[PDB]
């Protein structure tokens, strides 16, 4: 398509890097349980196997199971419920898996880009690009309409 | 689920699709940035991933979770054994019921039986 | 320090969770983008500012300039214009993108990375989605056809059928009747 | 009518913590500076997202921070091979045009994903098996007819490969149930009553002594006398376990003209 | 099973079992191409 | 392989026009009803659906709902405990899915 | 209805599906089927396109 | 000079005794750095963007002046003042509407300052990285009703299985080890009695609530 | 490498250290082969649950609206702004000209009309967009609570109660498996695979051509 | 065989390989190349490669094989019919044994049976 | 001896072979061999490379 | 696919050299 275009913009990157705690892309359910089973416990085996289980489910980003769709214990909101009910991993397992046998398509393998770039929408940007063209229009007026000599 | 130390890293390359990632081996050169002392084994730096679990505990000691953990030989060890776990998941279930898209499996071209060449 | 982390929720039930840092009321209102602008825009008011130096030989000012110029272009990286895009890593949070994911196509951009195979093809089920016609107004003063005969046009009522495609348009492909001038590349 | 924060707001109680990666001290001096006029600074950015406000991630110095990317061998030469090694750097040198390019998604994981059917063969496989429970699968000739017709072809073979696949996992998983079944020779005749009353942490390194000497302090206590000793009783026990030795089999793999066996590999070169 | 009918051929557990071993095979990203200038 | 390749199961007829090349026209396509004439005959619809069909429509709406469940066994179950405990098989016909 | 019924030639690879090879290997052997000569592809109501 | 640049002087006082009194005349190295970051009036200090608006405004003015000073088209209608014979009198308020126009030059500049950019295709473009699209994904789309409405009602949800969890919970906590092994478990097997070991009975190990 | 967790854990790492010769530190990975197979086999007897308890059916006809999210342009708003207050400026620092010279009274004139239709225009869109807005969150607000009200009888069903005791007998389960020895051979777990395996019988019959059976709402993964 | 005069053009294009040919119906522009007289019926050009064998014939008879017969307008003829027979041949064979190479067959793309499809 | 054990993947498409589902209709039901795990590719005599 | 792919199915080992790249 040809449409408007700025001379300088500016690209926004969401990164998912699961190591920062400012924002919402701290997995607090992962870093809980993992500590969780470092320390001797009777349920040190357990916990392991829910670990296991959870990175089964980050696996299979389909559109049942995505943050783009803000889908129930797979976005940044529900991240703290994995704290509670664990036990949801199966439910989970098995819903994408009946919503993929009769209204889903093949499971293909593809490669998940946690970077998340965004175009923002500027002011300053805009005034920017008008000074330019600016100086180009003054450029085509001073060169063939200046009589001032 | 891999029971060795080491593994053949043509195993586990895609035959019939492009290859844009690997399965390294543990990156032993970030053992060093730890500017603190520490004790490591190396009976235990071969198993995938788990250096990186052990780095992330000795670095979660000597500093905690704010404002001292936030330094960059720390962060990696902690993205790294995360996406590790997460590659190393993916790889061994595709391994468990996709084994004939990757090198050295049967099933990638198989051979044919001598009964269906007509001779 | 892990334990440190979950202060605010061991005062709390379950039910208080949910409503606290879950169900935050939808208020679609604010401008978000504000910090990226008042952060940015700053280069811009500073220039003013720093334009003005009493530095009285040109020289200086120059590496002065020099230097602000390296400020901005840790962000901005490319100085030439209609070259490439800034780079700034933003906070990861639920209303990223909140206003585009009822469309699926942004998700599979900015999401999927797709594996090529031996049969160098798009997948199928993408390039089937491709061929469902977009909506192309019919408004054109491009094509100076159109500019005189829709000046005589008379814009009637379209009834709403019931659906969410009714093509009282045009449509973006190059087959159709009433697109075969524009140019598709 | 008060904007929404997020969990992370109540961790450090402020939207201004200004956390560098840079470990220089003009670097942290600055930021404690600012960490503490954040409130009535207006060079002042955000790094706690909410409802109301974006923010931005950490800083790395004056430009950004991202982790280095996961070790990734794929590369492209462009004027001569360079035999990229991602171990033998810790950060990833940059790519240069006339030297490298690197595999795409620095920041990339792998999954599974589906295409999502049409909405209208969605609605033809509705209404099949909801004829199905109430009237019968011999009933529903007609609904599977319109199924065949109105999904595009792409969708009857992504449903046709659904069926063999789940058919690949559902044998997958019933052989692991078979290996996992199977009774060996050391659990012959032995049920749940042969079991022993303990958990997971009478295995652990209190209750039961790791294969090391310097685990705990029971060989502490030894002296050169009680090795010279035990160096003999071992050798004794060597004059009833050496009688035996395994023969030495036949390399499958002598011809260098014919594709080796994937063998196990020795412990040492 | 559960008001549900998976028709599936009679499953053989006998190949569980089947001894399959590992053969060598490399795959080289930088290899010959078909035709050289 | 062509790139620019489209296998169609329809009959187009495309126009031999000089430096452009488009779908001029679909063999055997009739002209339906004008908008405004659909608009008149679904208003006529929905005027008696407004005044005749509003009385016992809870009911309905609740058997409708039951039945766009997954499994039969929670359809029964909100039959029992939504629908005040209906049959399967008789709110089936009131729906119109039974042969 | 056109572009609903505009295909394209091939489908996708097969080499990324199951095998048949594979599956008798795993204890299940498959059937073979023949073509559908009879169906005609139809697109649906306006409301869905 | 301008007021800014009074501003900086009052601010940089200080600095400037410092460089130009200490360090621009000390000796040495010193000495050339003073000088050259000397302050004081700008040499080339002029500043063309400024002077680039005030020629560019001047001239479009001269041109604003020309364009609506015209004579009326109503008042030639009358064949009474100063126009009889007027055959392009119906152009005389071209130039004026058009310069009026020009008022909104940059006001509405590009596509997102002529409609509602959302509802247009470039849009999608910017929000998904600046990448290309096919050109009907504003119409494959899923209903932002339900994205927000299953977002609110999972949640809603949520809450009333804690609640349900804990009853089940504390009911099965009352129940007997052959009890909680044979229900729900499948018809053919066999239950056998396994040695008493202490496992506690904990809901959530993290201490939450 | 899947089950990382599940292996390291049971190779003792998080208690004690592996041999430091790998004779024996090879055996000791060899030895759980069998437990994985054991963990990954009872992780797939999960039974089913309603999937319409927290998630509403993307493919009911209520969701063919196929609506768009509405927002407002405030960059555009600001922008548009800051262009009108750019004409104020022109005509300020153009004041004596317009105001004086007659050859621009028509501009002096109705600079006014121009920019009061420009403003309305800005403020239009925004205080339509902004009306929009809230007539959106009203709605899914309201909606979502009829919602809850009609599917909150899905959580009486019994279903519920047999999903939670599966997941308390898999965790008393693995709370009991313990290693019985450090021979670095699969005998060092002898004792928990009879009790795994009464776990599995307990939830499936062996007996049978296909003791795991397909069905759309279990466990492949 | 072809057992009619005129055949869709799309029934001899292939469907998984490059389209490099097509089988067009007769040229009747090279009817009216021929200078000298001739009687020709209509009911005869539309019929394969037919009517280049007829031009053949007229203009074997009004010329020879040598030096009056080696003008363009009657080799053309001579060319297009032995070309449009052995391509005809070729066609015909393809699509004896190879009627799924061709575009209109069930058989390029197979369509599953309702019992493959898991309902 | 290398270079003829240098294979590349994929083959050819199988697209240009011929199908199953029309040697039923032909009326030939092809019977579904596994595949042969067993036998090692090695390299001719020297003469022949 | 790469288009410089090829599966080998006898052990080779490659010059860990500098701008060269052979067995
Ligand atoms: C042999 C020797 C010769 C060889 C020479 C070398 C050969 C060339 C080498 C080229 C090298 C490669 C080029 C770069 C590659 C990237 C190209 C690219 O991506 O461009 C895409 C970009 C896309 O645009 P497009 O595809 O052409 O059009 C699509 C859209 O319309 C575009 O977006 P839109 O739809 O939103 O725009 C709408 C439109 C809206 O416009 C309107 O609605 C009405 C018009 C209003 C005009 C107002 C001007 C703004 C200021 C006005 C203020 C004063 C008011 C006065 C009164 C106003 C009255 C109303 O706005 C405008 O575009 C205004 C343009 C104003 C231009 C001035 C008017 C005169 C025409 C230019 C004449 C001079 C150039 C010719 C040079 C000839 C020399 C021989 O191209 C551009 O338009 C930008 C042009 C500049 C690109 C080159 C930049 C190179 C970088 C280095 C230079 C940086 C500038 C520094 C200048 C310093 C001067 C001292
Ligand atoms: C009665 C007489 C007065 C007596 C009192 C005298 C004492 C006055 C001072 C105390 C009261 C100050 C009131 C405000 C509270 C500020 C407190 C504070 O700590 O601020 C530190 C402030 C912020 O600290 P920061 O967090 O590090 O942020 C700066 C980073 O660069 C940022 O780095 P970044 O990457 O994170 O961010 C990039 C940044 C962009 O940042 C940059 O581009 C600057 C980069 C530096 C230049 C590049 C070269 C590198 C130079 C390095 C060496 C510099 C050494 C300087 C050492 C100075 C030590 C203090 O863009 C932004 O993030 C957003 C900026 C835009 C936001 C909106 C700004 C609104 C300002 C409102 C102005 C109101 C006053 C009117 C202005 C004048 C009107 C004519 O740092 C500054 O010193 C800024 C200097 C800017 C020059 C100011 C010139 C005007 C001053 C007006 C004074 C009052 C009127 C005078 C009238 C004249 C007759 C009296
Ligand atoms: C309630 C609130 C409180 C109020 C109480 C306070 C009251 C105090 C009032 C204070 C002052 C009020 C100002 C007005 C009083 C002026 C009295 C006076 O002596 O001044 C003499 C004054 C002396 O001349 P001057 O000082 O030397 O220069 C005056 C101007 O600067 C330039 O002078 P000019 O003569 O050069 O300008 C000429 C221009 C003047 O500008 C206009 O007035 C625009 C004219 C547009 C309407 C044209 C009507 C054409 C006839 C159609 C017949 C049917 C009509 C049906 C209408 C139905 C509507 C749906 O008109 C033209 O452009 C002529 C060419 C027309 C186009 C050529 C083609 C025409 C035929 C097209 C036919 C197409 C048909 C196709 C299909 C047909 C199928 C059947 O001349 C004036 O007339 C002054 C006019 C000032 C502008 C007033 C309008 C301002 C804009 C307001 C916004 C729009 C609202 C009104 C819209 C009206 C309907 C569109
Ligand atoms: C490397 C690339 C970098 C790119 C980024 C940076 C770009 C830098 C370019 C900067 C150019 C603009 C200058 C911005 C300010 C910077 C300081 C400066 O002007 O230069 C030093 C300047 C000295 O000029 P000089 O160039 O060094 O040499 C003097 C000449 O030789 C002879 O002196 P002169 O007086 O004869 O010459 C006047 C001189 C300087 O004249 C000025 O005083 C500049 C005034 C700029 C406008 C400021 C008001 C804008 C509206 C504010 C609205 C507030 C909204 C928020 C409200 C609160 C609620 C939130 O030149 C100009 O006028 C430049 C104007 C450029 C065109 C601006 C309008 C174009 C509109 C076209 C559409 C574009 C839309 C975007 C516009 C965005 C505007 C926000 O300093 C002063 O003039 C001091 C003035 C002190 C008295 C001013 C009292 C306040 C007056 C306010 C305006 C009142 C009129 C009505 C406004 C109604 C508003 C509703
Ligand atoms: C009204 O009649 C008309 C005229 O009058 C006769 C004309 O001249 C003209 C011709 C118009 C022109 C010649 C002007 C053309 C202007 C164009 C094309 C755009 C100019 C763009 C620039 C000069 C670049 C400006 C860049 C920016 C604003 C980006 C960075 C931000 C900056 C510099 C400001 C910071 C932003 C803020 C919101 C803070 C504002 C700060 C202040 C108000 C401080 C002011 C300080 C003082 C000391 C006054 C027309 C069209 C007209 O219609
Ligand atoms: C004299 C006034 C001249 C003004 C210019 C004349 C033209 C006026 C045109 C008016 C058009 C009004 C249409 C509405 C536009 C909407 C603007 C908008 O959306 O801003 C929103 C938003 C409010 O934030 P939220 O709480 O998230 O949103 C809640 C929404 N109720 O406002 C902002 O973006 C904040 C920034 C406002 C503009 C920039 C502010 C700074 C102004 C610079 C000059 C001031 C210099 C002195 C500043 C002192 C610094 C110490």
């Amino acid at each position: 398509t040809s449409e408007s275009v700025l001379a300088y913009d500016y690209k926004l990157w969401y990164l998912w890097s699961g190591v920062s705690n400012l924002d919402e892309s701290f997995d607090m359910f992962f870093n809980q349980y993992w500590a969780l089973s470092l320390s001797t416990s009777v349920f040190q085996l357990f916990y392991a196997v829910i670990l296991d289980r959870y990175l089964s489910v980050l696996f299979q980003n389909t559109p049942y199971t995505n943050d783009w769709f803000r889908m129930m214990l797979h976005s940044k909101e529900t991240a703290l419920i994995w704290l509670y009910h664990p036990e949801l991993s199966w439910h989970i397992n098995g819903l994408n898996q009946f919503f993929t046998y009769f209204y889903g398509g093949i499971l293909e393998f593809v490669y998940f880009d946690k970077s998340n770039p965004d175009m923002c929408i500027l002011v300053h940007t805009l005034w920017i690009h008008l000074l330019i063209l600016f100086l180009i229009f003054t450029g085509f007026v001073t060169i063939l309409f200046s009589f001032y000599g | 689920t891999i029971f060795a130390e080491t593994w053949e890293a043509s195993e586990y390359q895609y035959r019939n699709k492009a290859n844009l990632k690997t399965l390294p081996v543990n990156h032993l050169g970030k053992l060093a940035e730890l500017k603190f002392d520490f004790v490591e084994y190396k009976a235990h730096q071969l198993i995938a991933c788990h250096l990186y679990e052990r780095m992330t505990i000795h670095c979660m000691n000597q500093y905690g979770l704010f404002k001292d953990f936030y330094r960059p030989e720390c962060l990696d060890a902690q993205y790294y054994f995360k996406t590790c776990v997460e590659l190393n998941a993916a790889y061994g279930i595709q391994k468990k019921f996709f084994p004939e898209h990757f090198v050295g499996s049967p099933y990638a071209r198989p051979v044919p039986q001598f009964q269906q060449l007509g001779l | 320090d892990f334990a440190e982390l979950l202060r605010p929720l061991r005062s709390l039930s379950f039910n208080q969770v949910v409503d606290r840092y879950v169900l935050i009321p939808p208020n679609h209102t604010f401008y978000r983008n504000w910090t990226y602008e008042k952060f940015l825009g700053g280069f811009g008011l500073s220039y003013l500012i720093l334009r003005e130096l009493p530095l009285r030989n040109f020289y200086a000012r120059v590496f002065v300039m020099y230097a602000f110029a390296a400020k901005v272009l840790d962000h901005l990286g490319n100085p030439f214009p209609f070259s490439g895009h800034g780079q700034i890593v933003a906070a990861a949070d639920r209303w990223n993108h909140w206003d585009v994911r009822c469309y699926d196509n942004v998700m599979k951009a900015l999401k999927y990375i797709r594996i090529p195979t031996v049969q160098n093809n798009i997948p199928e089920a993408t390039r089937w989605y491709g061929r469902q016609p977009g909506h192309l107004l019919r408004a054109d003063t491009y094509w100076i056809p159109n500019l005189v005969s829709q000046r005589f046009a008379k814009h009637q009522p379209a009834h709403w059928d019931g659906t969410q495609n009714m093509p009282i348009f045009r449509l973006a492909d190059p087959k159709h009747k009433d697109s075969y001038m524009v140019q598709f590349r | 009518k008060a904007p929404g924060q997020i969990y992370a707001y109540d961790i450090h109680n402020t939207h201004y913590p200004y956390v560098n990666i840079k470990q220089d001290s003009q670097t942290q001096l600055l930021a404690s500076f600012r960490r503490s006029i954040a409130s009535i600074n207006p060079f002042s950015y955000r790094q706690v997202p909410s409802q109301d406000r974006a923010a931005f991630g950490l800083r790395w110095g004056n430009a950004w921070y991202a982790p280095n990317p996961y070790p990734n061998g794929i590369h492209f030469d462009r004027v001569f091979p360079t035999h990229y090694d991602p171990l033998a750097e810790t950060n990833r040198t940059k790519a240069n045009l006339q030297l490298i390019k690197y595999a795409p998604g620095n920041y990339s994981t792998l999954v599974v994903t589906s295409e999502k059917l049409p909405r209208p063969c969605i609605r033809t496989i509705q209404n099949y098996r909801r004829c199905q429970m109430v009237n019968g699968t011999e009933k529903c000739n007609s609904e599977a007819q319109d199924i065949l017709a109105i999904c595009p072809n792409w969708a009857l073979d992504h449903m046709k490969e659904k069926v063999r696949f789940y058919t690949k996992a559902l044998a997958i998983n019933n052989q692991t149930y078979i290996r996992a079944m199977q009774v060996e020779e050391y659990n012959q005749g032995r049920t749940v009553a042969d079991v022993a009353p303990k958990t997971w942490i009478h295995g652990t390194r209190q209750h039961l002594r790791p294969d090391t000497m310097w685990a705990d302090d029971r060989y502490t206590n030894i002296t050169q006398t009680e090795i010279n000793e035990a160096i003999k009783r071992v050798e004794a026990r060597k004059a009833r376990e050496h009688e035996k030795k395994p023969v030495e089999q036949a390399n499958v793999n002598a011809n260098t003209g014919e594709q080796p066996v994937r063998v196990e590999k020795s412990l040492y070169p | 099973y559960e008001d549900f009918v998976f028709t599936t051929p009679y499953f053989q557990p006998e190949s569980t079992f089947k001894s399959v071993p590992k053969l060598f095979s490399d795959i080289l990203l930088g290899g010959v191409e078909w035709v050289y200038t | 392989m062509q790139n620019t390749t489209n296998i169609v199961h329809v009959p187009v007829h495309m126009g031999h026009t000089h430096y452009f090349d488009y779908i001029d026209s679909f063999p055997k396509l009739k002209e339906g009803p004008t908008l405004e004439e659909n608009h008149i005959t679904n208003q006529k619809i929905l005027r008696e659906q407004l005044i005749s069909g509003q009385q016992g429509l809870e009911q309905n709406l609740c058997l409708r709902n039951c039945f766009k469940l997954s499994q039969k066994r929670y359809i029964e179950f909100c039959l029992d405990r939504k629908c005040g405990g209906a049959d399967f098989q008789r709110a089936a016909t009131i729906l119109g899915y039974t042969k | 209805r056109m572009r609903y019924l505009t295909e394209d030639p091939a489908g996708d690879d097969p080499l990324q599906k199951t095998k048949d090879e594979h599956l008798v290997d795993l204890g299940f052997i498959p059937k073979v089927f023949g073509a559908n000569v009879e169906v005609r592809k139809r697109a649906p109501h306006d409301k869905y396109l | 000079m301008n007021p800014i640049q009074k501003a900086w002087l009052k601010i940089l006082e200080p600095v400037s005794y410092v460089i130009n009194e200490k360090m621009a005349k000390r000796t040495g190295i010193i000495g050339k750095l003073g000088r050259f970051f000397a302050i004081g009036p700008r040499e080339y200090g002029v500043h063309p963007i400024n002077r680039m608006f005030i020629f560019m405004n001047r001239k479009y003015m001269a041109f604003q002046a020309v364009a609506l000073h015209r004579y009326s088209f109503v008042k030639s209608l009358t064949h009474n003042g100063f126009h009889m014979l007027r055959v392009f009198r119906h152009f005389a308020f071209v130039l004026p509407a058009t310069v009026l126009a020009g008022l909104g030059l940059f006001v509405y500049w590009g596509d997102d300052n002529k409609c509602y950019s959302p509802d247009r295709f470039p849009y999608l473009k910017k929000r998904a990285g600046d990448m290309a699209l096919p050109l009907n994904s504003l119409n494959q789309r899923t209903s932002a009703h339900y994205i927000e409405i299953n977002a609110i009602y999972g949640a809603e949800m949520m809450k009333r299985y804690h609640k349900v969890w804990e009853n089940i919970i504390e009911e099965r906590s009352k129940a007997t080890d052959q009890e909680k092994k044979t229900r729900y478990a499948h018809p053919s097997y066999q239950y056998s009695p396994l040695p008493v070991v202490s496992i506690p009975n904990v809901l959530n190990p993290l201490n939450l609530q | 490498m899947d089950n990382y967790f599940t292996a390291i854990t049971l190779l003792g790492l998080r208690d004690q250290n592996l041999p430091p010769f790998k004779d024996a530190r090879l055996q000791r990975y060899k030895s759980i082969k069998k437990m994985i197979d054991l963990i990954e086999t009872t992780t797939k007897l999960a039974p089913p649950m309603p999937v319409e308890l927290f998630m509403l059916n993307p493919t009911d006809p209520e969701w063919d609206d196929d609506m768009t999210y509405p927002t407002i342009t405030h960059a555009t708003a600001l922008y548009k702004s800051s262009a009108l207050a750019g004409n104020l400026f022109l005509y300020a620092y153009n004041y004596n000209n317009f105001t004086a010279n007659i050859r621009l009274r028509t501009m002096r004139y109705l600079f006014p009309v121009v920019s009061l239709a420009i403003f309305g225009n800005i403020y239009w869109d925004y205080r339509s967009q902004l009306v929009k807005v809230n007539l959106f969150d009203e709605y899914i607000q309201a909606r979502a609570q009829e919602l809850v009200k009609q599917n909150e009888y899905l959580l009486e069903h019994e279903d519920v109660k047999r999903y939670v005791w599966w997941y308390e007998d898999l965790k008393e389960t693995l709370a009991r498996v313990h290693r019985q020895a450090n021979n670095h051979k699969a005998c060092d777990f002898k004792d928990s695979e009879i009790i795994l395996q009464d776990f599995i019988r307990r939830y499936t019959n062996p007996k049978d051509n296909l003791p795991i059976k397909f069905h759309p709402q279990g466990q492949t993964f």
